[PDB]
């Protein structure tokens, strides 16, 4: 059971940029008959894995000039020469010249982009919620670059808190931003307890954070 | 045209038995070893079984050893994966593979049914409408989303405008809270529709069949 | 002992409408003697099971044209041809042409009427149950069509919880409805700890669910 | 008339005996003859014994052959079934059936009656009267109810008022809990009643002698 480590697991490279993955084995690779099955694989985002370049190096079919697989015996590299948006996604290397098979940890190819700031939206609590009696105040990080965000829940002065929900978004396709989706959830009568609910971004493309808010009273 | 689908995954209490099967297609079978693969939670990837093409002799590495074995019908055109004891370290995505001719490496995935094995039940989402507050703001673009809280097990289809309203809308990941699922999705139109223009956003959960629609109302 | 499948497990059938149950032995029915004895029985609910079909082809007497038998050897139909609304019940073939006897597993007739929501009602658990150290809140969806319906317990919102009973009716007689009831049990404490319970219902006649809840407390 | 009316049944532990029995009328009761038949748990129906009219040939399937018996007391109309070493597959309602003149399929079914075979102690049920509390508010009518918990065997009878409401009642199906069933019967009735007059439901437990009535009071 060979244990492949793959360095790097993240990847900005601008457009353009060539992109150098390397994928070393705690064991021999190198097979004397036939130098080695190693394989690359890409798993674009929502797709199954395709394989990319086989036998440490030979293009399958349709895979550009841009892939080319180098290394021998226990270290290999993938170099992805003028790198295009299309091939965002995670790499895995894997060996097949022993048993169990063994696939790597994956690359995730992230295209630089000029930075942005994230479009933010803040949500209270539906009157339809409330009424099966809980609580859930929602704020949107949308459209941002690159990936660090920090999202601080404030109710009621400078009093954060403990329970909140964050998932982002992966790289987004044509348009290369994140997005991020931060909800906090109290029951309905601690909501009732309180009256300022403030979602508050940071992120590099700003010193001041991005303060989105509402007070607890329709009216 | 290499085409190869699973079918067969679904909510399996920790101890269970399953059988996922794969057919392959638009090549020829019997010339073809087979595979399948799986995809766990932190996306790591995992080889779980091998026929050679005759299916005359099965590899399996050592966590799986005993408790599942791999099929295959060079007639009818059939792979599968026979999984009993299911433990929850078997939750993930499997795929069901083609071997090249030195069947060694895999050179055709096919799209993967997903496996959950949890002791929780099938329950239908609720949804809330995510309608603007926010610190006020009539921009140019208006954000509204909804929310799909307490479901299980994946997967939900959220649409919006039953598709015909498609433009920026964001479906982030779901997570887990206690035992359940929850996941919400944004839309963003412009600020002139989105009153005077209903949007709806509807979710499917398959596993209990329910199909709800939200209208986002102010 | 001869297998007799019977399919459908259920046949939702309009009132004006032909239905046809089928019925299949493993081995044959066709006695050698002149021939079969293959029967039609029917079990309208709470009722003892009646004769409508024997030797495959002849009513029993009361038995109204409109029920008519049918096959030979080993598969065997029985045809309602238009259906009325007593006819609701579990039909089994049975034969006996060879020893012992065997039935079919049953085809439940199911009237179908149009869509009828759920009348959902919820009760807080009665003092007299509290007193002796337990809690049942039972929530009743009463009169509905279709059967499925999926229902969730929500203690303090968040609490979706699992600990409950479940019940439905057969169609009813009357009005080819269903009643479903359920039922969460838990101890003084544990009720006691929270404040606001939920019976949450989601049933194809409503796109949103209907949700009924009290708070253990409101004065 | 033709009536075939069982007697017998009763809840016996897992390898006691007890004799079941069936009277007959309105027909010639030696020309025909006459079995026995169960109806479990999931609804499936066995026959279980066929005796000729004159009582010389008698019939049984494997699984009762040898520990049941079939009995036809013809001067006294009486047709018995003596079983023993009841094991819990013969818990099920038994009816009493006739065959035609043509002694290979039934004509006619008595009422039945029940066995339940478990070691488990018959236990009276605790009867809890459920007021409406809720949300939303009253008007045109009212739905109130009584969670009949705990009880064995089966059956309990209920009945609103004594009989002389029967207008919207259900009483749902008992499911067991730990060897120990819980039902519970809804009822409605307009608004302007529950309060001023009153609704009471009245619990009988056969296997106890248990008899409730709970008022439903606010
Ligand atoms: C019919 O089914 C029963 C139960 O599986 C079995 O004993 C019998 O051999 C089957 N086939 C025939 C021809 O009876």
């Amino acid at each position: 059971d060979v244990l492949m480590t793959q360095t790097p697991l993240s990847l900005p490279v601008s457009l353009g940029d060539q992109a150098s993955i390397s994928c070393r084995s705690n064991q021999t690779i190198l097979l004397s008959d036939g130098d080695t099955y190693l394989e690359w694989y890409l798993q674009k985002p929502g797709q199954s894995p395709k394989l990319l370049i086989y036998k440490v190096s030979n293009r399958f079919s349709g895979v550009p000039d841009r892939f080319s697989g180098s290394g021998s015996g226990t270290d290999f590299t993938l170099k992805i020469s003028r790198v295009e948006a299309e091939d965002l996604g995670v790499y895995y290397c894997f060996q097949g010249s022993h048993v169990p098979p063994t696939f790597g940890g994956g690359t995730k190819l992230e295209i630089k982009r000029a930075d942005a700031a994230p479009t933010v939206s803040i949500f209270p609590p539906s009157s339809e919620q409330l009424t099966s009696g809980g609580a859930s105040v929602v704020c949107f990080l949308n459209n941002f670059y690159p990936k660090d965000i920090n999202v601080k829940w404030k109710i009621d002065g400078s009093e954060r808190q403990n329970g909140v929900l964050n998932s982002w978004t992966d790289q987004d396709s044509k348009d290369s931003t994140y997005s991020m989706s931060s909800t906090l959830t109290l029951t309905k009568d601690e909501y009732e307890r309180h009256n300022s609910y403030t979602c508050e971004a940071t992120h590099k493309t700003s010193t001041s954070p991005i303060v989105k808010s509402f007070n607890r009273n329709e009216c | 045209e290499v085409q190869l689908v699973e079918s067969g995954g679904d909510l399996v209490k920790p101890g269970g038995s399953l059988k996922l099967s794969c057919a392959a297609s638009g090549f020829t079978f019997s010339r073809c070893a087979m595979s399948w693969v799986r995809q766990t939670p932190e996306k790591r990837l995992e080889w779980v079984a091998g026929i050679s093409s005759g299916g005359s002799y099965t590899f399996y590495p050592d966590t799986v050893k005993g408790r599942f074995i791999i099929s295959r019908n060079n007639a009818r055109n059939t792979l599968s994966l026979q999984m009993s004891s299911l433990r929850s370290e078997d939750t993930a995505i499997y795929y069901c593979t083609r071997y090249s001719s030195d069947p060694f490496y895999f050179d055709y995935w096919g799209q993967g049914t997903t496996l959950t094995v949890s002791s929780a039940k099938t329950t239908p989402p609720s949804v809330y409408p995510l309608a603007p507050g926010s610190a006020a703001q009539t921009n140019s673009m208006v954000t509204l989303g909804c929310l799909v809280k307490g479901y299980f097990p994946e997967p939900v289809t959220v649409t919006w405008n039953s598709g015909s309203l498609s433009s920026g809308v964001h479906t982030f990941p779901a997570v887990l809270q206690s035992d359940l699922y929850t996941l919400s999705s944004s839309v963003t139109v412009p600020s002139s529709p989105r009153p005077s223009e209903t949007v709806t956003c509807n979710v499917a959960h398959p596993a209990s069949s329910t199909k709800v629609d939200k209208k986002i109302v102010p």
